Parts: C-alpha cells; structure tokens; sequence
C-alpha cells in the first residue's frame, strides 16, 4: 500500500507537477498576454488621450 | 468627429454669418452713403433753404 501510495503519489505528484509545468505554460502565457493587453489597453486609452485631445 | 464636425458646420456657419455680417456692413454702408447722400442733399436743400430764406 505504502508503494502503491507511492506509485500514485508520485503519479499524482507528476500530475500535479504536469499541472504546475501546464499552468507554468498558462501563467507565462496568460502573463504575456496581460503585459500585452495591458499594452493594448494603454495603445487605446493613449489613443483616447490622443483623439480627445484631438476632440 | 463632433467637434470637428462642430468645426465644419461652425466654420461654414462662421463664414456664414461672415457673409451676413458682410452683407449687414455692405447694405449699412450702402443704407449709410443713401443717408450720406440723403445728409448731403439735406444739406444742399437746407443750405439752400437758408440762403433761400435769407433772400
């Protein structure tokens, strides 16, 4: 039991840790994704500030 | 676009009232020769009606 715990605790663990290096993944993705949509988001509130003051 | 479509019926309208303003300074001053004119021939008449009167 301690070995088949084992077996699926380290199954489990690399699960875990394939979740972490999948969401690792997610984090680095997501986490550009937001420097750039925080880009985006500054490329239309400057835009913004560009056209109001054109306005 | 508001208020650069502000400008453009603004600026047309501008012109506009330039115009009538123009035309208001034109038929004034034409109104005002008349009553330069008008003044004038009063004061020939006038005149007149004075050295008339005196004789």
């Amino acid at each position: 039991d301690a070995q088949e715990k084992l077996e699926l605790a380290e199954k489990k663990a690399t699960d875990a840790e394939a979740d972490v290096a999948s969401l690792n993944r997610r984090i680095q993705l997501v986490e550009e994704e937001l420097d750039r949509a925080q880009e985006r988001l500054a490329t239309a509130l400057q835009k913004l500030e560009e056209a109001e003051k054109a306005a | 676009d508001e208020s650069e479509r502000g400008m453009k019926v603004i600026e047309s309208r501008a012109q506009k009232d330039e115009e009538k303003m123009e035309i208001q300074e034109i038929q004034l001053k034409e109104a005002k020769h008349i009553a330069e004119d008008a003044d004038r021939k009063y004061e020939e008449v006038a005149r007149k009606l004075v050295i008339i009167e005196s004789d």
